[PDB]
């Protein structure tokens, strides 16, 4: 059972939900939000006959929730953003029926980014020092969020620290930083690997000593 | 449209000790309610249901209690996985999230590991001069740097960021980067990062 979610992206001031190891047509429907504040949402509710819709009213007009039971899909438009600027869930109540189920499915998630900047690849750098030895790399000037950021592909996991990015307009900066014992880094090889999506770019950046 | 109040949005607690959360609906909700818990990179998780019926694999350390306007979620003998976000959510009319609630365990101080890195060259031969320092895995969360070129304090053009609490460590990790051209970076020799006794890391242009 999951809930696969299709973007999404930057839009200056349509989402789907493709559902599957259930009963689809059994289960009512929502989106919820979370905003880049640490803050959860409800945002649109459909029941099982798509003939109930239900939005908030911060929200209300500018957002249709609609679904296609022979397709198993859900669907969300969203008109005249602002500061709707969040990553959208898909969520499944957690049992059948037109009656309001608290949610036990979560899609991953897809962000919508609403502003008047315009989408920026970054310039990735190597962070190289000049018992314990920490490496980095900078993701500099980009736009918008997010970025991903790994170290060999993920496999190294432990002791990696990836900051926050900070927006110095109109563009974030990001680091990450890693920590391996000494001598596996050089002899070993430590890339960072960072995906911009809204830019379609993704570089793998190999530290070198020296 | 029902209203639901979170309290306190943040917490701070002993290892061992035991938190409890407050929401507040602007109706009756019939015990309708759920909390979930969120760590950052995951999906909500679901914790308890109908105001105190516990899911399957939840430790019993979590309860909920409450009826009619009243509820509350409790955590008891607090470790460091219990490190992340809490939301309540009614379900008794519709849906209504309450505000959150990060919690944050104390421990002992922790130093810094601090670490300076000079421009990289495909930066410098761009005309950028990005110098970074990292302060990993201390405590308490309030730390500050200071940053010289050549001996004398630098201020324009740092940027830093926090990480949030480390989930099995319960330390922060802190990142700062002085940006400057790569004109005025290559007019001096030697850069400084200090943590605040202070803790130093140099390097030099040789």
């Amino acid at each position: 059972v999951k809930l696969q979610e299709s973007g999404g992206g930057l839009v200056q001031p349509k989402l789907s939900c493709a559902a599957s190891g259930f009963t689809f047509s059994s289960y009512t429907m929502s989106w919820v939000r979370q905003t880049p504040e640490k803050r959860l949402e409800w945002v649109a509710y459909i029941s099982n006959g798509g003939g109930g819709t239900y939005y908030p009213d911060t929200v209300k007009g500018r957002f249709t929730i609609s679904r296609d039971n022979a397709k198993n899909t859900l669907y969300l438009q969203m008109n005249s953003l602002k500061e709707d600027t969040a990553m959208y869930y898909c969520a499944r109540p957690s049992r059948g029926g037109s009656s309001y189920w608290y949610f036990d499915v979560w899609g991953a998630g897809t962000t919508v980014t609403v502003s008047s900047a315009k989408t920026t690849p970054p310039s990735v750098y190597p962070l190289a020092p000049g018992s314990m030895v920490t490496l980095g790399c900078l993701v500099k000037g980009y736009f918008p969020e997010p970025v991903t950021v790994t170290w060999n592909s993920g496999s190294l996991s432990s002791g990696v620290h990836t900051f926050p990015a900070v927006l110095q307009s109109d563009l974030y900066t990001l680091s990450s930083s890693v920590t391996v014992p000494s001598s596996t880094w050089p002899s070993e090889t430590v890339t960072c690997n960072v995906a911009h999506p809204a830019s379609s770019t993704k570089v793998d950046k190999k530290i070198v000593p020296r | 449209d029902i209203q639901m109040t979170q309290s306190p949005s943040s917490l701070s607690a002993s290892l061992g000790g035991k938190v409890t959360i407050t929401c507040k609906a602007s109706q009756d909700i019939n015990k309708y309610i759920a909390w979930y818990q969120h760590k950052p990179g995951k999906g909500p998780r679901l914790l308890i249901h109908y105001t105190s019926s516990l899911q399957p694999g939840i430790p019993s350390r979590f309860s909920g209690s409450g009826s009619g306007r009243d509820y509350s979620f409790s955590i008891s003998n607090l470790e460091p996985e219990d490190i992340a976000t809490y939301y309540c959510l009614q379900y008794d009319n519709l849906y209504t999230f309450g505000g959150g609630t990060k919690l944050e365990i104390k421990r002992a101080d922790a130093a810094p590991t601090v670490s300076i890195f000079p421009p990289s060259s495909e930066q410098l031969t761009s005309g950028g001069a990005s110098v970074v320092c990292f302060l990993n895995n201390f405590y308490p969360k309030d730390i500050n740097v200071k940053w010289k070129i050549d001996g004398s304090e630098r201020q324009n053009g740092v940027l830093n960021s926090w990480t949030d609490q480390d989930s099995k460590d319960s330390t922060y990790s802190m990142s700062s980067t002085l940006t400057l051209t790569k004109d005025e970076y290559e007019r001096h020799n030697s850069y400084t990062c200090e943590a605040t006794s202070p803790i130093v890391k140099s390097f030099n242009r040789n």
